[PDB]
RNA sequence: ACCUGGUCUUGACAUCCACGGAAGUUUUCAGAGAUGAGAAUGUGCGAACCGUGAGACAGGUGCUGCAUGGCUGUCG
RNA sequence: CUCAAAGGAGACUGCCAGUGAUAAACUGGAGGAAGGUGGGGAUGACGUCAAGUCAUCAUGGCCCUUACGACCAGGGCUACACACGUGCUACAAUGGCGCAUACAAAGAGAAGCGACCUCGCGAGAGCAAGCGGACCUCAUAAAGUGCGUCGUAGUCCGGAUUGGAGUCUGCAACUCGACUCCAUGAAGUCGGAAUCGCUAGUAAUCGUGGAUCAGAAUGCCACGGUGAAUACGUUCCCGGGCCUU
């Protein structure tokens, strides 16, 4: 906004964990308001993350995390003449954003039976920097390489 | 369609007019307004001449013709297809 | 752009109704119609009797009206003999016993029903629409009006193209909920087609 | 004795009423685990006794109207919290630190001519 | 006993007549339960404001009935008669239960 | 697997698999199978030969396949030749039961045909 | 409305209450579950002799004070072009601006 | 409020006057109906309410929102 | 006690600190249900578009008067090569179907709302209480949750269209009603250029009611349930305000 009035909103940690960015995960994946069908599916798939790995929902979550989140991007910038695309730092927070955002995405694209084995699929993958999502943060990251000479705009 | 319970519909004063005509041999046309009216199992032969806005039309009733309303065989509206 | 009633905005708030029965939703419309053919006689009746307000009862089976006038004496007549004649009428239409009670307008500058009124009596006099508007305005502002607005519009002295005029002193604050705005309209007939009288008189914020 | 609290959240109301017991909870004559299945909606009604450290040394008698799921559950909460501060004055400070104190006055908005909901406006076109 | 149910469109001149009624009650010896305030009763009225078209301006309007309920347990004998004499003032319903 | 002249699928429910049956919706499927005293949930495939035929009979009861495709036609067939009102829609492909036809009756009309 | 048009609404009024009970038993017959086969079908027949205008649904709700056929309000028993008119003016009883 | 056909002319809706008649109820035929022709029963309490006859008139959702009032949108 | 509705209390940048021109104010803290216009509504300045409405009504002028007035029946306003606007339902598994099982708010009703009971697969019917209502009726909220099943298919997705058979309102459902049952099972597998709404109890999604009304909502007006994402910033697009040229 124009005025730069807009505080922060407190998020609820989810029951079974106590984790607000967790919670987050659960609201990029609600539809249409229904909360706690996406905590079931965000759960089940969790769990299987939980034995297909060695760690416990949460460090296997982190894990997939660590591999989706981007360092910088490009953003638009119209000056004098044209416009180009700066690279920017993203800040801590956008970073678990965009991944949570780029994961949840990839797995709605997939094409298994249920969103819960969609989505541990997506969150195993991104364990081991494979399928989409990690590929996105590849794609950002390059763009923001070839336009590297564009950082002072 | 109407009740079953309450019976078919017919205007009484094209009850009469069929009447009046299958004990002669009136062969005239009959012309009635009465587009609403049930085709009863009475006047299989003789024509009616029903309105359909601007005039009346004749239709023969025949067997087939029963439990339709008159309506059903007077069309409204004139269509020939655009640019046809 | 467009305004709303003034009189209407502060029905609940300084102002009050004009109708005060109670009735339930099988009756209401026909309590209605009856006030407005008794409101429809009473005004053609006394026109000339400076009726600023028809206010309306209904105690139990029965009207009861009062009408608030400058000019009681012609409304009650001699002995009480007009206004006797009215009671019979109004008892007719209601269709129940009638009453009738007589208010007194004093300060009739200070009505803006029979400002209004007295503006358009002058308009199908052929005064001048310019004279008639300041004298209303400079009257009621000497008897003590805190403010006044007068506004007259159509085809003012029968000129083709209509417009609107209008004069204010003192104030006049119509977003003040709580400001007593007295406030009327009326139509004048002339030769060259209609037009219409708003007045605002402000008495001070209660 | 007995301690009361009013509580408060949408459009629902929880009468909450608090004595030294050992940990039991009564919602509209069922237990908590019968009456609140959403996960969510129990760990509100517990959040202020996992707070101040008193979850088994009471009893809870609730009774609640109005709303649903998540109304209840919040309203109940603002109640409880209510019925501990009647119990101990010294918990306002933490339990407000929590905000738990705070009456959620969040309603619903009101639908407005020419809008489809409170908000929603009817699809623009310029021509 | 007999029940009284008084209505009304401004609730001040409802609160006049329940003051009222149970003012000529415990005087002359019956007691009174009361006054209740019911529900007030709340009707709503939306119409269009402009002559032709315009379909978005609208004018919304309001009619508030309220309710009163008083209670005139034991009625003595000289209570009953004061009461329908008492001529409540217009635009108060009353309605007498047995 | 071979019912009213037809082959229904083997794979699926015996309530499912019976609606391939021109005539028999999931209301009459769910009769017969009653009438012959199978579960729903069962698959065709396990069916015995001594069941199969148990509900050959039962399709029999109804008027399904060719016969109810006979008479579909020739109702459809009396209006037209009747000249009625309906029979004048059928003849010129319009909607017959008196929808809209300024906007929308594409399910009669087909496509867009432009001019 | 023209006068005719408000002229067409009080006649429907008249006959509909001068044929009120006349109709009204006939259309118990029609409807009585156990009456004849042929009285039922002497009592439609004679149910179409009445004037069409003594049903109630050939009655159309108008605006008592212009006769406006659109926009009743059957609390007031006007249109909403005169509802408003009296509403302002403080003539209906009760009746203001609601806001919530 | 439109079309086709069937119909009326102080008139479906007001006022005034003349004359006829309580008003109403109950049925028959012709007609799609409007309506026309009847046929019964009441005649109570001038003035109600009907019919007819005249001419002042009524009637118009006919035109002009670029003659207007009132009301509304709009920039906001 | 929840609540009903009358009367009161409460928020004022009042308090504290810093900042600031010893100012206005601002930034933050305390207390508090609420903090800086608390949230939402009502409220629309002088004027602008000869903007809209002579068909709500009123009205100057003009025009018609055995007709442009009045009465009636039938038809039409529901037409259909086509083009656009606003909506509804979908294309499914965050789902469909079956069973079980929770938790609302707001409102309406006397030529009305209509329980129970019995009959009907059902829409409904017969009988018949109660209610001018915090009492009776409409009237089971649905999403949700538990258990099963379907296993990615134009399908157990979707429900258009059409045939047959009915119900109810009404003098009367042919043109041209709504709803029920059986059968039928269309397009559609996420939509080109382009374009719209929304900053929080909002969007999204889920049901409920009311006005009009004999009957006839996917429209309108209103009510609760669940309940997000994001806002670094003001260069750009659109509209606007102030000073200057
Ligand atoms: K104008
Ligand atoms: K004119
Ligand atoms: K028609
Ligand atoms: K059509
Ligand atoms: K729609
Ligand atoms: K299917
Ligand atoms: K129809
Ligand atoms: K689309
Ligand atoms: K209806
Ligand atoms: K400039
Ligand atoms: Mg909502
Ligand atoms: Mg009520
Ligand atoms: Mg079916
Ligand atoms: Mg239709
Ligand atoms: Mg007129
Ligand atoms: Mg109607
Ligand atoms: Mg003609
Ligand atoms: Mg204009
Ligand atoms: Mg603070
Ligand atoms: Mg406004
Ligand atoms: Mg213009
Ligand atoms: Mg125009
Ligand atoms: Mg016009
Ligand atoms: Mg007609
Ligand atoms: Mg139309
Ligand atoms: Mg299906
Ligand atoms: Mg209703
Ligand atoms: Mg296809
Ligand atoms: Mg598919
Ligand atoms: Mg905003
Ligand atoms: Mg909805
Ligand atoms: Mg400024």
């Amino acid at each position: 906004p124009r005025r730069r009035v807009i505080g922060q909103r407190k998020i609820l940690p989810d029951p079974k964990f106590g984790s607000e960015l967790l919670a987050k995960f659960v609201n990029i994946l609600m539809v249409d308001g229904k909360k706690s069908t996406a905590e079931s599916i965000v759960y089940s798939a969790l769990e299987t993350l939980a034995q297909r790995s060695g760690k416990s929902e949460l460090e296997a979550f982190e894990v997939a995390l660590e591999n989706v989140r981007p360092t910088v991007e490009v953003k638009s910038r119209r000056v004098g003449g044209s416009t180009y695309q700066v690279p920017v730092e993203v800040r801590p927070v956008r970073r678990n954003a965009l991944a949570m955002r780029w994961i949840v995405e990839a797995a709605r694209k997939r094409g298994d039976k249920s969103m819960a084995l969609r989505l541990a699929n997506e969150l195993s993958d991104a364990a081991e920097n494979k399928g989409t999502a990690v590929k996105k943060r590849e794609d950002v990251h390059r763009m923001a390489e070839a336009n590297k000479a564009f950082a002072h705009y | 369609p109407r009740s079953l319970k309450k019976g078919p519909f017919i205007d009484l004063h094209l009850l009469k007019k069929v009447e009046k005509a299958v004990e002669s041999g009136d062969k005239k046309p009959l012309r009635t307004w009465s587009r609403r009216s049930t085709i009863f199992p009475n006047m299989i032969g003789l024509t009616i001449a029903v309105h359909n806005g601007r005039q009346h039309v004749p239709v023969f009733v025949t067997d087939e013709m029963v439990g339709h309303k008159l309506g059903e065989f007077a069309p409204t509206r004139t269509y020939r297809g655009h640019a046809a | 752009g467009q305004k709303v009633h003034p009189n209407g905005i502060r029905l609940g708030i300084v102002k009050p109704w004009n109708s005060t029965w109670f009735a339930n939703t099988k009756e209401f419309a026909d309590n209605l119609d009856s006030d407005f053919k008794v409101r429809q006689y009473l005004t053609k009746e006394l026109a000339k009797a400076s009726v600023s307000r028809i206010v309306i009862e209904r105690p139990a089976k029965s009207i009861r009206v009062t009408i608030h006038t400058a000019r009681p004496g012609i409304v009650i007549g001699k002995k009480g003999e007009d206004v006797e004649k009215l009671r019979k009428v109004v008892a007719d239409i209601a269709g129940v016993p009638a009453q009738i009670n007589i208010a007194e307008v004093r300060k009739p500058e200070l009505d803006a029903k029979l400002v209004a009124d007295s503006i358009t009596s002058q308009l199908e006099r052929r005064v001048m629409f310019r004279r008639a508007m300041k004298r209303a305005v400079q009257n009621a502002m000497r008897l003590g009006a805190k403010g006044i607005k007068v506004e007259v519009s159509g085809r003012l002295g029968g000129a083709e193209i209509a417009r609107t005029e209008w004069y204010r002193e003192g104030r006049v604050p119509l977003h003040t909920l709580r400001a007593d705005i007295d406030y009327n309209t009326s139509e004048a007939h002339t030769t060259y087609g209609v037009i219409g009288v708003k007045v605002w008189i402000f008495k001070g914020e209660i | 004795n007995q301690y009361y609290g009013t509580g408060r959240r949408k459009s629902s109301a929880a009468r909450v009423f608090i004595k030294p017991g050992n940990g039991k909870i009564v919602i509209n004559q069922r237990s908590l685990e019968q009456y609140f299945g959403r996960e969510t909606a129990r760990m509100v009604v517990r959040q202020p006794l996992e707070l101040v450290d008193m979850v088994e040394k009471l009893d809870l008698y609730i009774t609640v109207k109005g709303g649903g799921i998540s109304g209840q559950a919040g309203a109940i909460r603002h109640g409880i919290t209510r019925a501990l501060m009647e119990y101990d004055e010294s918990l306002r400070s933490e339990l407000r630190k929590a905000g738990f104190v705070t009456r959620d006055a969040r309603q619903v908005e009101r639908k407005k001519v020419g809008l489809r909901k409170a908000r929603r406006r009817p699809q623009f076109s310029k021509r | 006993r007999i029940r009284i149910r008084l209505k009304a469109f401004d609730h001040r001149l409802i609160d006049q007549a329940t003051a009222e009624i149970v003012e000529t009650a415990k005087r002359t010896g019956a007691q009174v339960r009361g006054p209740i305030p019911l529900p007030t009763r709340k009707e709503r009225f939306t119409v269009l404001i402009s002559p032709h078209v315009n379909k978005d301006a609208r004018d919304q309007y309001e009619i508030r009935t309220h309710l009163r309920l008083v209670d005139i347990v034991e009625p003595t004998e000289k209570t009953v008669d004061a009461l329908m004499r008492l001529d409540l003032a217009a635009g108060v319903d009353v309605q007498i239960s047995l | 697997a071979r019912i009213a002249g037809i082959n229904i699928p083997d794979h699926k429910h015996a309530v499912i698999a019976l609606t391939s049956i021109y005539g028999v919706g999931k209301t009459r499927s769910k009769a017969i199978l009653a009438a012959a005293g199978i579960a729903e949930d069962v698959k065709i495939s396990e069916l015995s030969e001594g069941q199969i035929d148990t509900l050959r009979d039962e399709v029999a009861k109804f008027v399904v396949e060719g016969d109810l495709r006979r008479e579909i036609s020739m109702s459809i067939k009396r209006l037209m030749d009747l000249g009625c009102y309906r029979g004048l829609r059928h003849r010129r492909g319009l909607p017959v039961r008196g929808q809209r036809t300024k906007t929308n009756a594409r399910t009669r009309k087909g496509p867009r045909k432009p001019i | 409305a023209k006068q005719s048009m408000k002229a067409r609404e009080v006649k429907r009024v008249a006959l509909a209450d001068k044929y009120f009970a006349k109709r009204a038993e006939l259309k118990a017959i029609i409807s009585d579950v156990n009456a004849s086969d042929e009285d039922r079908w002497n009592a439609v027949l004679k149910l179409q002799t009445l004037p069409r205008d003594s049903s109630p649904s050939r009655q159309r709700n108008r605006c008592r004070q212009t006769g406006r056929p659109h926009g009743f309000l059957r609390k007031f028993g006007l249109s909403r072009i005169k509802v408003r008119e009296a509403a302002m003016r403080g003539e209906i009883p009760g009746l203001k601006k609601a806001s919530w």
